[PDB]
């Protein structure tokens, strides 16, 4: 099962996972990871277990890099989607993708693939576990063309507090992953603990507020 | 084969005139989604410098059919030396099986000489040139409105072209204006895909023509 | 023998190749073109064994054409001199080598201009001014002599002209026109032959 | 209605102890026209009937030069006996090359049979459903063989394959008493009583419908067409 | 009219009782799908009459072809869509060209048929190569069972029967081309019913003079102004 | 637009097919194709499947007069296509809602008389159709096999060969093939129509009948192929029980079946 | 180090006429300055209307006359005719040139008769290239041969002569003279000629003693 | 060996002599040198006769399957193409080809110098054997794109034979051939001794 | 595939194997009854070292698992020749998944009847996995195979804790096999493997029978 986030902004880009386990001694260790990064400016979360999301996310990262092989640059996210589903194509893999990239002609991108072999760009958007219930909640709130990191987490916060089943949101439950321009260069930054814990506790401050 | 000209009639409609410096090939661009990117939804694409193509049906078929076509127009470049004929790759393209792949094409360009060309691919491989023609859904209508309004002076001029093409798509595709995508040619330039403001002028002056 | 050369500049590539094909003692075209198109702002400028150069040189013009037409956008000259430099290497030691040396020019919309080397081994190196042939050894001297980082096009075609002027007269070899061409934020434009 | 689940693919014995496949394929030859092949001491002579697809098309050949020693005639699916005539000319063709002689005409027999073995034992392949009739002429004298689709071959006196044959197979098993001692002429004409006797009451041999094929001791291998059987026909006597 | 089938046929590779292959048996007569399509060998040439069925006219009637050159002294006339016939057509111009190549001849219409033939061994495919050898005017059926057959009139396609029937009729050694051309477009407006004009038939000869000719839309209404 | 109109009347409307809406048959009749279903000109296609799906649907007692008054006009026109298609037409619209036409004495009469008549026409293929319905409705039990019909057949395969005309060939006289040769293909069509009608049982008269076309073998084109096709497909439907099928042969009769060369040019 | 080639002596000609054409050969089979045996004609019926005359290493001799006799099989199997001269000329070529990177080393001459009536003579390099001629001299003394038959059959620098078209009788004169005269001076040449005349009626074939030194 | 082609204003005039040597030996006095590949292009022979003879037969198998494919006949450029990319896949083996491929095409006169080394270049003069040089030296005093056609003639002649008057493996007959709009001719086949009284006296 | 999960059917049915994850090491105790006196239980081992810090136990089909035995070392061992270091347990196990999810995917052939527990020690931090026939893997704290596994399953996961040193695990991981024994094992009819920092072992006999003393 498994579901992700992700949420197209002006200042980059994020992907926002469940980490919910399905029994009490998994160790999570091995279940905690969830986002995969796939090069220096591109990175992925799968809809389904970890055994087929490696076989996947190692074949991102081989076509990743012999295209920095062949050129000396990072490979446009768009043309790694491409080939990719090229690749599932050619086999009609039940799972679906959700990229979150960088690249020099388009900037900051989000592309979602299904298992037929097709994708498209999205601004936001869910595949996973309750997935139309979180687009349906996604495209009441997500403004186009003007919403920041700070407003696309609170979205993924927002989305995520009443579309994944976990009862509690809790800092625990979603790996956030935050793909930034930093003075020229790509930062997939894997979204801490802490700061997880206060946008949680952020978020729950707005909605308390709003009852009263 | 027959399944895959039933995968054609679903499709978007696309039509392709031929005219005397000009070939003029526009497609029903369609509303996606909300929180899509219409960007990644191509459904003109280029093949060599001189050889455009509009496809009906399945993209992600579709886009294997350009691929295979786009690197043999640059094969056929770097054994022959010279361009493909629309003649060559539309023959290729018609000889190009998986299953058949699911589209039909209409594929518009210019001969190294300088003459245009429209031709026409099924799923069953059975090309056939065109002075005129539609594909796609409500195909048989535009190519009854094709029968009536291709004249040799309503191509005469380089305008009136891209116009029998608007007024053809504004048959079945009844958004008026903003909701169609054309592409022109004009001999030894390149593909010059007409942009949303172009597109909306044309539109203009085809509604100008009809309180007259 | 067959002499290439670029300047770059703060906003152009200047690029100049000899035009004479020539066949043992006799030149046998004196209008040969040695730059080969590679997208709207790429020229591979090629020399070295008779037949490779047009074989290799159309092999990578090619491809670039087919990422441009499969991308909707062109290779930068730095992505296309590590493709050509891929291409020449992965070649080097099979049964078919290329024994070709080239010159990539190029202006990039993010990077600026580019001027690349690349001898027959496939050793890729970024130069400001660079120069193939046996002239090269007469001519990368007056280079180094009166190059300068912010030397104007007009002030580039002037230092090319004194190079050419040295080939003509010191050098052994009729080299008596030269294709000239600049790379800029508009494209290739093809400047005057300097023609002696 | 008396569906059989053994006759399917012919790597499946039935418990009955039979191949129904290759049983199948061996009235494919039945399917074909007849042929009279018979020898004498110094002649092998090949006789076949050959039928028209419309009066303007023009007679299906059934005779085929394999070597200049040997010819074969065919009657079955014409399409396993091109693969068969590719093969036997091949081998022939090896032979004179390396040898530097003809073909032993059994040998030759021999290969067929093992290769069309082999489509009787594995799966996905249908046995040959052409059965030859071998004409040839080497150093042990003139020899007549025929080929079964079930891959056995046979050495003849006289043989006829194909379609309502039977009846030549009474006239030749009656009259091969007298083959050996024939000249040429008598000999064409036992293989032509033999074939006008697989025909109907108002049917005769004409000289579109006969092709002959004759090797001998100081002939090679000759198909004898249209205008060429009529010195073998116009000796002949009314139908009895 | 009702069904009738057995257990016998359409098993792939397999015999019947009676020696058949009944998968093979159906997929043949199932080629009779193409248009009408008419060769008459004559000893002044081999002409080859086909229908065209032009969809639209928004179409090229010369972007349809229903009769090829297979080399300038071989054309061939097929029943069926070109597409399956493509890799035919093909493979017999391409064994001319290597006849050529390695004999510095002309390849004879039997040998063409021959290779295509063979590589015809299904296809589903009929072809009727017409064409002028050394052997004079000769005329070739190919039916998709990879038989080829020498044949001095022969209807394939649609009505194949219903025109062959009027081609053992019309039909006579001494026949002129002329004849031979006027009495095939008799034959295809009776299997078409349709008016003929020359967008819905084409016409090609092939003389021992001249090489493989396609007729223009002027030379071929000349021919149905008295028809 | 009026085809478009039947195609979309023909399941919905209450009374199908009224007797004005049958006029506009004969009409159909002649513009629809014969054999595939390929892309003809939208209306062609159009005329094919309204054609189809007309035949397909319930007819009033007093309705069937009208329909083959009609269809009896349009079998007797100068379009083989057309003569072609109500032998289809007639083909479909009997079996379904058969018994209407079987209560009717008049009927079918009136439709055999149809189907022998269409199987004596010019166009081979309106005879082999004429053939394949008249077989058809032969099995389905709708039509009698007759004592007058098999003396009308037996006496249509007796006609002569006709002499063939050594008039180099005659001046222009010729594009029909005969007068003669039609009449023995039509009755041995008919013979072969009867022993297709029992695809799968041998009845008593079957084995007398089916030595009568073991005659028509090297009968001349298109004769030939007639037979062969009849008897192909008639010893590959009776060879599930044929341990009790050739029981109703004689022992000199099954030896004549297996002298018979019924099979294709891609044989021998 | 192994060497795949022998030099076996051996002088062939042919020579093309109006209505024939004479394809003549010593039989002198040698290696070094031995003689293996002094009966091994280099002429080769192929046809009825074709002689082949090959000369060079014998054992690629041998091995292409077996060749091209399977070719002609194969040819007549699948074209059901026999092979034309100029047939035969252009497939020997696409032979010979099969075997360019490790080359037949054979002098072909193929003499014989076109279709219409006339002779022909085809003169091979050993990989393939050829061309008609009128006449031909290949082999061990070509270089003698060639200058007296561009003499005598060609009517080369000669002034106030005749052009008379060459009969059968004059040019087998012509032969038994260049033959006599090239096994004086070759020494790969000798032992007997053996002449194949190509004519209408078939191909008639001779032989004339020559010197046994 | 000399051939010479030259592209001028009525077609391209293409000249060839019809010496074979093997060493001092002179194999043959009457080599057709100018290869008709098609109706509509010539080919050159120097370097092997098998070489040149071989790959310009198997260009016009090529260039005959790509007029039958297509219903054009193909251009001169990509008759050129198509022989150096067959060519070039023999570099090192030894292969001895040069040629020169000349055509009417629908882009005007065509003339493609092509080698086994792999140079194809287009040009309005080539000249190409072991006498080239002797022949381009007469051609470029006296070439223009304006010359009539028989001073064109002329030319090409008179080059060839003051070729095979220095050129010791040139020699035999000249043969001249026209390359005009509808496909080729031969115009003559003069023998170099006719041509020295003609020059000389 | 119907096929995957019938091959589970064929590893419920096998014996029971325990793995539990203590803070220092790995245990992989397994159920091994002969099925009679006559066999040399000496013979024949269930517990199997891949390589000196990698071994691993099974449940279900035993020709199955050592034709994984025999892939897994070799996947090891091509690992060491390309980085002359000891394989990590988690990348040995996505190798050897990968292989175990080959015969899924090919037409002909079955998957296996074999779920393998794949214990570790690399980087000072123990590992404890388990490859399901379908070629997919989880990493565990404890977990049981083979009959009544749910049973076993929810028994450790009352008694399983963090803070649990290799001896009691070893303890808790016989009485997890002790829970579905049925007739009292001994150290004949058992085996124990661990992992720990000195890398795989599996326990001999005489170490087994003071750990079963002490229970």
């Amino acid at each position: 099962a498994g579901t992700c986030l992700g949420i197209l902004a002006n200042d980059g880009v994020l992907l926002a996972a469940e980490r919910r386990n399905i029994h009490k001694l998994l160790d999570e260790v091995f279940f905690s990871e969830k986002i995969y990064k796939l090069n220096e400016d591109m990175a992925c979360s799968v809809a389904g277990i970890t055994s087929d999301a490696n076989v996947l996310t190692n074949e991102l990262r081989l076509i990743a890099q012999r295209y920095l092989l062949q050129y000396q640059e990072p490979i446009p996210c768009e043309q790694l989607v491409t080939a990719l589903c090229d690749i599932k194509q050619a086999y009609t893999f039940g799972v679906s993708l959700l990229y979150i990239g960088w690249d020099k002609h388009y900037g900051f991108q989000l592309y979602q693939s299904d298992p037929s072999g097709n994708y498209g760009g999205w601004k936001a958007t869910c595949i996973g576990n309750n997935s139309a219930a979180a687009v349906s909640m996604l495209k009441q709130d997500y403004k186009e063309g003007e919403m920041t990191l700070k407003s696309a987490l609170a979205l993924a916060i927002k989305v995520l507090n009443k579309t994944m089943d976990v009862s509690k949101l809790s800092a625990e439950k979603v790996e956030i992953a935050t793909l930034t321009r930093e003075n020229g260069k790509t930062v997939i930054r894997v979204l801490k603990q802490k700061e997880v814990e206060q946008l949680i506790k952020k978020h729950e401050e707005e909605e308390a507020k709003a009852e009263r | 084969v027959e399944y895959a000209q039933e995968a054609v009639k679903k499709g978007s409609t696309a039509v392709g005139v031929r005219g005397r410096d000009i070939v003029v090939l526009g497609v029903e661009k369609k509303s996606v989604a909300k929180l899509q990117d219409e960007r990644t939804v191509r459904k003109i694409c280029a093949l060599d410098d001189n050889v455009c193509m509009a496809f009906a049906g399945l993209t992600a078929d579709a886009r294997i059919v350009i691929n295979r076509a786009r690197v043999e127009c640059q094969s056929h470049r770097l054994t022959v030396e010279d361009p493909v004929t629309v003649e060559y790759i539309t023959r290729y393209i018609a000889s190009l099986k998986q299953r058949p792949f699911g589209i039909s094409a209409l594929i518009v360009g210019f001969d190294f000489d300088g003459t245009p060309r429209l031709y026409q691919t099924d799923p069953s491989g059975t090309y056939h040139a065109w002075k005129a023609n539609a594909i796609g859904r409500g195909a048989k209508s535009v190519r009854e409105f094709l029968e009536k309004n291709y004249t040799d002076e309503a191509i005469e001029t380089d305008d009136l072209t891209i116009k029998l093409v608007i007024k053809a798509l504004l048959e079945v595709v009844q958004s008026g204006g903003k909701n169609i995508e054309l592409a022109v040619m004009r001999r030894d330039q390149s593909l010059k895909i007409l942009n949303p403001e172009e597109i909306e002028k044309y539109v203009a002056e085809i509604e100008k023509e009809k309180e007259e | 023998m067959e002499y290439l050369i670029g300047i770059q500049g703060p906003d152009y590539v200047l690029v100049a190749s000899d035009r004479v094909a020539a066949s043992n003692i006799v030149q046998m075209k004196d209008d040969h073109d040695k730059m080969f198109k590679m997208s709207e702002k790429i020229l591979l400028l090629c020399v070295g064994e008779a037949g490779d150069t047009v074989q290799f040189a159309e092999y990578i013009q090619k491809n670039v054409q087919l990422y441009k037409m499969r991308n909707g956008y062109e290779l930068s000259p730095t992505a296309a001199a590590n493709f050509t430099r891929r291409n020449l290497a992965d070649c080097l030691r099979s049964r078919t080598p290329y024994h070709v040396n080239l010159l990539l020019a190029g202006y990039d919309e993010h990077e600026g201009p580019a001027l690349y080397y690349m001898d027959y081994l496939a050793a890729l190196a970024k130069a400001p001014f660079a120069a193939h042939g046996y002239g090269a050894f007469l001519t990368l001297s007056i280079l180094d002599r009166y190059y300068t980082p912010t030397i104007s096009r007009e002030r580039a075609v002037e230092l090319l002209r004194k190079c050419l002027e040295e080939l003509q007269k010191r050098f052994i070899l009729n080299l008596p026109t030269f294709s000239v061409r600049i790379i800029d934020k508009n494209g290739i434009h093809d400047l005057d032959n300097i023609s002696f | 209605m008396f569906r059989n689940q053994y006759d399917n693919d012919v790597t499946v014995w039935s418990p009955q102890g039979r191949i129904h496949q290759i049983e199948y394929a061996m009235e494919a030859v039945k399917q074909g026209s007849a042929t009279v092949g018979l020898k004498s001491k110094t002649h092998a002579v090949l006789v076949a009937l050959k039928r028209a697809q419309s009066e303007l098309a023009a007679h299906q050949k059934k005779i085929l030069h394999v070597d200049n020693h040997i010819g074969i005639s065919i009657a079955g699916l014409t399409a396993d006996a091109r693969l068969l005539c590719n093969f036997m000319r091949q081998e022939c063709l090896d032979s004179r090359f390396v040898f530097d002689r003809p073909l032993p005409v059994s040998r030759l027999v021999s290969l067929i049979g093992s290769k069309t073995q082999i489509p009787t034992q594995r799966y996905g392949r249908r046995p040959y459903g052409v059965g030859l009739l071998i004409a040839g002429y080497d150093d042990m004298g003139p020899h007549i063989f025929q080929t079964c689709p079930s891959a056995n071959y046979f050495d003849c006196r006289a043989m006829s394959i194909g379609a309502r044959s039977q009846s030549a197979r009474t006239y030749l098993e009656r009259h091969m008493s007298e083959f050996m001692e024939c000249n040429l002429n008598e000999l064409v004409k036992h293989g032509l009583r033999a074939l006008r006797e697989t025909l109907p009451a108002e049917q005769d041999l004409t000289t579109k419908n006969v092709s002959i094929g004759i090797v001998g001791k100081d002939l090679e291998f000759t198909i004898y067409d249209d205008d060429d059987v009529s010195p073998f026909l116009e000796g002949l006597e009314e139908r009895p | 009219m009702f069904l009738t089938r057995s257990e016998y046929d359409r098993g792939v590779n397999t015999f019947s009782p009676e020696g058949r292959l009944f998968q093979v048996e159906y997929a043949i007569e199932a080629i009779k799908l193409g248009s009408t399509a008419i060769g008459i060998q004559t000893s002044e040439g081999v002409c080859l009459a086909v229908e065209k069925r032009i969809t639209s006219p928004l179409m090229e009637p010369s972007s349809i072809e229903k009769i090829v050159e297979i080399d300038a002294h071989i054309g061939c006339a097929m029943s069926g869509l070109i597409a399956d016939a493509k890799t035919l057509i093909d493979k017999a111009r391409v064994e001319t060209q290597n006849h050529w190549f390695t004999y510095n001849e002309t390849m004879t219409v039997e040998s063409v048929t021959q290779a295509v033939s063979n590589l015809a061994l299904p296809f589903g495919v009929a072809l009727l190569f017409g064409g002028v050898d050394e052997k004079g005017p000769q005329l070739f059926h190919m039916d998709p069972s990879g038989t080829f057959v020498q044949c001095d009139a022969r209807a394939i396609g649609s009505a194949s029967e219903g025109a062959q029937s009027s081609l053992q009729e019309v039909y006579h050694k001494s026949m002129t081309l002329k004849e031979a051309i006027k009495s095939s477009l008799i034959i295809l407006k009776q299997v078409m019913e349709e008016k003929l004009n020359a967008t819905n038939i084409e016409l090609a000869t092939v003389q021992p003079g001249q090489n493989f000719h396609m007729f223009t839309k002027e030379e071929l209404e000349e021919v149905i102004k008295d028809i | 637009t009026i085809l478009k109109w039947l195609m979309a009347s023909a399941g919905r409307s209450f009374s199908t097919a009224v007797t004005e809406q049958l006029q506009l048959l004969p009409l159909f009749f002649k513009i629809a194709p014969v054999e595939n279903d390929n892309s003809y000109d939208e209306l062609k296609r159009d005329a094919k499947l309204c054609l189809s799906l007309m035949s397909q649907g319930l007819l009033y007692p007093h309705q069937v007069p009208l329909v083959l008054q009609v269809l009896k006009q349009t079998a007797r026109s100068s379009s083989w296509h057309a003569r072609y298609t109500v032998l289809t037409y007639l083909q479909t619209m009997v079996f379904y809602n058969l018994f209407i036409f079987l209560n009717n004495e008049d009927a079918v009469k009136d439709i055999r008389w149809l189907v022998i008549s269409l199987l004596e026409d010019e166009q081979l293929e309106v005879r082999e159709m004429a053939a394949t319905t008249l077989s058809g409705l032969l099995q389905c039990n709708f039509l009698t096999m007759d004592s007058p019909m098999q003396i009308h057949f037996e006496q249509l395969c007796k006609t002569k060969l006709p002499k063939k005309r050594k008039r180099d060939p005659g001046s222009v006289g010729d594009t029909i093939p005969s007068a003669e040769l039609v009449k023995r293909h039509a009755g041995v069509l008919g013979l072969g129509a009867c022993v297709l009608s029992s695809p799968y049982d041998v009845p008593t008269w079957m084995p007398q009948l089916l030595m009568n076309l073991s005659a028509h073998l090297n009968d001349p084109q298109p004769i030939e192929m007639t037979v062969k096709k009849t008897l192909s497909n008639f010893r590959r439907t009776h060879h599930d029980n044929w341990q009790e099928h050739k029981q109703q042969f004689t022992d000199d009769q099954l030896l004549v079946l297996t002298d018979l060369l019924v099979s294709p040019c891609y044989y021998a | 180090r192994f060497s795949p080639y022998v030099f076996n002596g051996g002088t062939i000609l042919a020579i093309a006429g109006e209505d024939f054409a004479i394809v003549a050969s010593d039989t002198r089979l040698s290696e070094g300055f031995s003689i293996h045996t002094r009966d091994s004609p280099k002429c080769y019926k192929l046809t009825d209307k074709t002689v082949i005359g090959c000369s060079g290493f014998h054992g690629d001799c041998l091995t292409l006359t077996k060749i091209i006799e399977a070719r002609l099989k194969m040819y007549k199997h699948s074209n059901n005719k026999a092979m034309t001269t100029g047939a035969i000329a252009a497939m020997l070529s696409t032979i010979l040139y099969s075997r360019r990177f490790f080359p037949y080393y054979v002098y072909n001459i193929i003499g014989g008769l076109d279709e219409e009536g006339k002779g022909a003579v085809y003169s091979f390099d050993p990989v393939g290239s050829y061309q008609r001629d009128s006449f031909k001299a290949g082999g061990s003394a070509s270089a003698m041969l060639q200058p007296l038959l561009d003499n005598q059959v060609g009517f080369k620098n000669m002034q106030n002569v005749e052009h008379v078209p060459l009969s059968l009788d004059r040019a087998m004169r012509l032969v038994k003279d260049v033959f006599i005269s090239a096994a004086e001076r070759d020494v790969y040449t000798g032992d007997a000629l053996r002449i194949c005349i190509v004519t209408k009626e078939g191909i008639r074939e001779e032989t004339v003693s020559l010197r046994k030194d | 060996t000399t051939t010479l082609a030259f592209k001028f204003r009525h077609g391209v005039i293409v000249a060839a002599d019809s010496r074979a040597t093997a060493g001092a030996y002179i194999a043959s006095q009457t080599v057709k040198k100018v290869i008709e590949i098609n109706p509509y292009l010539l080919g050159t022979m120097a370097g092997g006769a098998a070489d040149c003879s071989f790959w310009e037969r198997l260009l016009a198998r090529q260039c005959r399957i790509y007029e039958l494919r297509n219903k054009e006949r193909i251009s001169v450029a990509a008759a050129s193409k198509l022989l150096a990319n067959m060519v070039y896949q023999y570099k090192g083996m030894g292969l001895s080809m040069g040629t020169m491929i000349c055509g009417w095409d629908k882009r005007g006169p065509g003339l493609y110098y092509v080698d086994s080394e792999g140079n194809r270049i287009s040009g309005a003069t080539f000249s190409v054997g072991s006498g080239s040089v002797y022949a381009y030296g007469v051609m470029d005093r006296g070439y223009s794109y304006d010359l009539e056609v028989e001073q064109a003639y002329d030319l090409a002649r008179r080059a060839i034979y003051q070729a095979t008057y220095r050129d010791a493996y040139s020699g035999g007959a000249v043969n001249l051939y026209h390359v005009r709009e509808d496909g080729w001719i031969r115009v003559s086949s003069d023998n170099v001794a006719d041509l020295h009284e003609k020059y000389s006296g | 595939l119907v096929q995957i999960e019938y091959a589970l059917a064929a590893v419920a049915g096998g014996a029971p194997s325990v793995g539990i994850k203590a803070a220092n090491g790995v245990v992989l105790a397994t159920e091994k009854k002969q099925k009679s006196i006559l066999y040399d239980e000496r013979s024949v081992h269930k517990v199997e070292p891949i390589t000196k810090h990698i071994g691993l136990v099974y449940s279900g089909m035993g020709p199955d698992y050592r034709v994984l035995v025999h892939r897994a070392r070799k996947l090891a061992q091509q690992y060491y020749l390309v980085y002359q270091e000891p394989i990590p347990t988690a990348q040995l196990v996505q190798r050897v998944a990968s292989v175990m999810q080959e015969y899924t995917q090919s037409g002909g052939v079955r998957p296996f009847g074999v779920s393998l527990l794949i214990c570790g020690w690399n980087e000072g931090r123990p590992y404890l996995f388990q490859s399901d026939p379908s070629g997919a893997y989880f990493a565990w704290k404890a977990t049981a195979m083979g009959k009544n596994y749910v049973n076993g399953k929810t028994f450790l996961e009352k008694r399983y804790n963090e803070d649990l040193e290799l001896e009691d695990a070893i303890h808790t991981a016989i009485l997890t096999l002790k829970e579905s024994f049925e007739g009292q094992m001994t150290e004949d009819n058992i085996e124990v493997g661990i992992c720990n920092e000195a890398g795989f072992r599996r326990l001999t006999p005489t170490e087994v029978k003071d750990y079963l003393a002490a229970i």
